[PDB]
């Protein structure tokens, strides 16, 4: 019965769900007070039809899926208004409300790990059993609005485990529980801006721990719906031409 | 001219001797700290946090390496037992190894504490059934039965309630290590049960962290490789 | 309980540890010379991964910051004393490094030197936080040459460059090859340690010093139950 | 008999350590301070007073220098470009090294403020017309065309103002260095209008100069010569 | 940012540099003998341009005034340290320097002497601001001989005798002559630095120590440009 | 440079000496004592009983 709207986009959604909404590192977005000259040029505030609804399309768990993941603002980088912001500007700087959702019967089954983790680097094979360094192209690095697939899940594709991917900013989504997760990212850096198209401030992982499941008959695929909202966007630059 | 005698153990260079030395740019001045949203001023807040214990440390091939953060029932067991008891020796070899903390303890010599372990079941919603999670201290042997393990301190789990089992492990030790450790056990009080349509298989997810009361003492370098050079 | 400061960010991180050892020999039938390849002069850029365990250990946090404590301790490759006279230069991240013995880096003063004994006991100096930004960074999810993005001639991704701390250029004073063989083992102490963003440990073996990069064969943190049933 | 142990790294000598070494004349009382009417404390003074910027950084004949301070507009050209630009880069290789600004950016290795660059218009009294001086931020490239320089930061200088355009550049900065510099480009807005009897070009010299909120850090000798011995 | 300490005189100005290197080596079939031309002992001139890039640095004022540290290294040119005695004497500006090693001029008690081992950590001693005129002085657009003006036949124009500072004479103690071959590095550093009238920064090459001089091929600071249009 | 002259007995080890000598282990912090029920301050203590 409760229908949340923002912008010109609107979404239906169920919430605060079984553990209320994760607020990454107990710290709201916020704009900057403090940075950095402050200059006349200085940071363009826009909202809210940049800071608005953005849903990308869905993703489709499977028994086999290993998992998924999607770079920030990788992500939103060729999507809509904002996407015009982020590339012709120098620099950026932004908070972001994460949303995840599954539609699913009470006769499936499954859990995903839904996790924030900044800094997200990418390490690909060396081959199965030997040392060569060849580093992952931009369609792994920065695969865009339609993410891309864990090669191994246990491992995160960056040799560190998985099992301790909750020191990440993190809600579970447990079909029998709760169908849906909410994120709160404030900009992390070591630098109060940045550049949007060239640094991913975090990745954003969901990855089954549990595998889904059903009797033969059910919907063999749960969809899994992604909606985010930037919060406190800050563009500084000014104009450019990609 | 003001008199001095130089004591034993003037020269020498301790690795771990706490002085001031010269700067090797006394007018250069650091770029100042901005604030960073996340901050550690201490490792105890990283034993604090709940990371996938891997009870099923079983499998050891590639492609099967995520099934040991999971353990599963299934309707197919009578009532006896689900899986046996991860010491709870969260520094020595074993499931501990998973979780953030036992790879804290690997950089220390002791610690003492409570530890917690939450169980959660990622079964249907129209799965049901109770399990019997039950905790042995130390030089107790594993309880042979379902029964005298209810005998002794124990949860019973039903599934009317999702994962909100989370064991407390009264206190750890290492007063000695430089059945001598605390036992978890997991039996099925009930068979699963499920309606028709619904998996006849579920699977278990062990998260487990220490308590606030936890502290760890000698600090000691333990390791795996980092590469040489070429 | 009493006292939690030993799992503070300083117990666990202060101390010095071996970053690395420089190998000055004579001349003749030997090889390599080297090393750290100097025909006459060593140049060392500062690792503090030089220390083994000490890339894993950093590598808990995404962000970190700390001074550095550096102490150089001289001899012959028998562990002998000598008489002979040192040089140790610091070359900041802007600078350029010698490359010869008879390059003008030695002599230039913004490159701050230390002339020590091998009879003295060992130097010791300071460096600050030397980054242009707030803090280092072991993991940079991007690429730090901003230009027109689809051109990645390079697979340069996840470097970043402001955590350049320095160089130490190591020498024997003098225009005469020195008379002894001399190896000079340098200490670093973190001093100052703040750190941020808290990740997984390391689970699988290294690589490669600048990347993540892991092989084929995952490999568990341990695997020695024959079921979860048992345990011997 | 003050008990003492001498710590390591005594004997060495830091040519960057500050102390107090024994004075050589105990008794000579230095000639005393007498007012001189200017005086430098900070390098800072120096980087805020505006220099020749030389934009004009193309002919390299002894009798053809005097010819990189200025640079002209001409009733020739059309409207388009006037002249391609210096980058913002103080530091860098280019128009900058002229100024003192960018000679004292070369004794440092790091610096980040704002900058103000100066055109001074010294054509005939008579002389009209209109320039447009447009700033392109780092990562952009040069804009194709007036028009699109225009939808940018830009200011349209007339000559019923002389040379009371100063244009600001609002950041620079060496977060990398030990298109990633600023973008000051000019073009024609108009053809240049003179009557009879007024030449038919004319120069504009550029001074260039750091705001009060410019820093530079890092200390660092880089050199051109001086004298052998003989 | 917060400070802007890095850019005080004091901290432009404030390091040892290598000023000179006095070389003092024994007797057999070698050229020149020397060095600074010492039959048994060397005078060196105070010269703070003695640093190759301090003169630039300094020209970029009119007037300055400060005090120094002077420091010495002192080893065999294999940088073998060795039990010899020095005397390093000071001879103030107005005095006669000695002009053999059995000068009475090196037992005049009005020239401080230094008198060190090898053995001994590097000495050092400060100099006090010592000019007659209020402040020393790069530039002297004039004639320091006050005779009778349409005069010159004397290459002086420029010159400033008012900026003497003093002599530094080398020396190893004794009335035979040292056992082992020596090299004397004088370092020097700015202390209380004062400047006064800020001028152009060094355009051109310089040709001669004592004057402005440059030669007829003026040249740019940089060209980079093809030109105005373009940038490369 | 604050003078300093080095007296006779300097670099001697005197095993009666007190002196304090630097801590191997500067950040370890040792079990804290806990009342246990004897205790001995003075061997004439023992020499009364």
């Amino acid at each position: 019965d409760r229908v949340a709207q923002l912008t010109i986009g609107n979404s239906t959604i169920t919430t605060q769900e079984a553990a209320n909404i994760i607020v990454g590192y107990g710290e709201w977005p916020s704009y900057c007070s403090d940075s950095d000259a402050t200059a006349v040029d200085k940071p363009t505030r826009p909202d809210v039809s940049v800071n608005r609804f953005y849903t990308l399309d869905t993703k489709l768990w499977e028994k086999s899926s290993k998992g998924w993941y999607w770079k920030f603002p990788d992500v939103l980088t060729e999507t809509g208004v904002f996407g015009q912001n982020a590339q012709f500007h120098y620099l950026y700087r932004s908070g972001f409300c994460i949303h995840v959702q599954c539609n699913a019967s009470k006769f499936h089954q499954g859990a995903l790990l839904v996790a924030v983790l900044p800094e997200y680097v990418i390490g690909t094979v060396a081959g199965g059993t030997g040392t060569e360094d060849s580093h992952p192209p931009y369609k792994q690095t920065q695969p865009g609005a339609d993410g891309f697939e864990l090669q191994h899940p246990y491992v995160l594709d960056a040799g560190i485990p998985i099992s301790q991917l909750t020191v990440c900013p993190h809600q579970w989504i447990n079909l029998r529980t709760n169908n849906c997760a909410t994120i709160i990212v404030p900009y992390i850096n070591a630098l109060p801006f940045d550049s949007a198209l060239n640094h991913c401030n975090f990745g954003l992982l969901v990855v089954p721990i549990s595998p889904l499941d059903y009797d033969q008959g059910a919907t063999p695929v749960i969809p899994i719906t992604i909606t985010l909202a930037p919060m406190c966007s800050e563009f500084a630059g000014l104009r450019q031409a990609v | 001219g003001f008199p001095t005698e130089l004591k034993p153990g003037t020269n020498q260079f301790l690795t771990t001797d706490d002085g001031v030395s010269a700067p090797i740019l006394p007018n250069f001045h650091p770029t100042p700290c901005i604030h960073i949203p996340g901050e550690v001023r201490n490792l105890l807040e990283l034993c604090q946090v709940e990371t996938i214990l891997e009870v099923n440390n079983v499998p050891t091939n590639a492609t099967s390496l995520m099934e040991r953060l999971r353990f599963p029932v299934s309707a197919q067991a009578g009532k006896g037992e689900l899986c046996a008891v991860f010491r709870a020796d969260p520094g020595r070899s074993g499931p501990w190894q998973s979780t953030l903390l036992g790879q804290l303890c690997g950089y220390y010599t002791q610690w003492s504490g409570s530890l917690e372990v939450t169980f959660m079941f990622t079964g249907s919603f129209m799965a049901t059934g109770k399990m019997l999670i039950a905790y042995t201290p130390p030089g107790g042997p594993l309880p042979k039965d379902r029964a005298t393990a209810m005998l002794g301190t124990h949860v019973i789990w039903d599934f009317g309630l999702q994962s909100s089992v989370t064991l407390v492990i009264p206190w750890i030790s290492n007063t000695h290590y430089r059945y001598t450790t605390g036992l978890v056990s997991i039996w099925y009080q009930t068979n699963y049960v499920v309606p028709i349509g619904a998996p006849n298989t579920a699977y278990i997810i062990a998260l487990a962290a220490a308590q606030k009361n936890f502290t760890m003492q000698l600090c000691k370098d333990a390791s795996d490789i980092l590469q040489t050079g070429t | 309980s009493h006292s939690t400061a030993e799992t503070t960010l300083d117990s666990f991180f202060s101390r010095a540890g071996l970053v690395g050892e420089i190998d000055l020999p004579l001349e003749g039938t030997e090889r390599k010379r080297a090393r750290l390849t100097p025909n006459g002069y060593a140049n060392w850029d500062i690792d503090i991964t030089g220390y083994a365990q000490m890339r894993r250990k950093v590598e808990l946090f995404t962000y970190m910051r700390f001074d550095a404590e550096f102490t150089f301790v001289a001899c012959t490759p028998t562990g002998e004393v000598v008489p002979q006279l040192l040089q140790y230069m610091f070359v900041p991240p802007g600078a350029p490094k010698p490359d010869s013995r008879e390059s003008l880096a030695w002599q230039t003063a913004t490159n701050p030197s230390v002339f020590v004994k091998l009879s003295d006991p060992p130097a010791q100096v300071s460096v600050p936080f030397m980054s242009p930004a707030s803090a280092y960074q072991w993991f940079y999810d991007g690429y730090p040459t901003f230009g027109e993005h689809k051109q990645e001639k390079d697979l340069e991704y996840g470097a970043c460059p402001n955590n350049m701390m320095g160089t130490f250029s190591v020498r024997t004073v003098g225009t005469s090859k020195s008379k002894y063989p001399l190896v000079v083992r340098i200490y670093m102490r973190m001093k100052h340690v703040r750190a941020w963003i808290p990740r997984p440990m390391r689970n699988q073996n290294y690589l490669f010093k600048a990347n993540p990069n892991y092989a084929g064969n995952s490999i568990k943190p341990t695997g020695a139950s024959r079921t979860a049933i048992t345990t011997l």
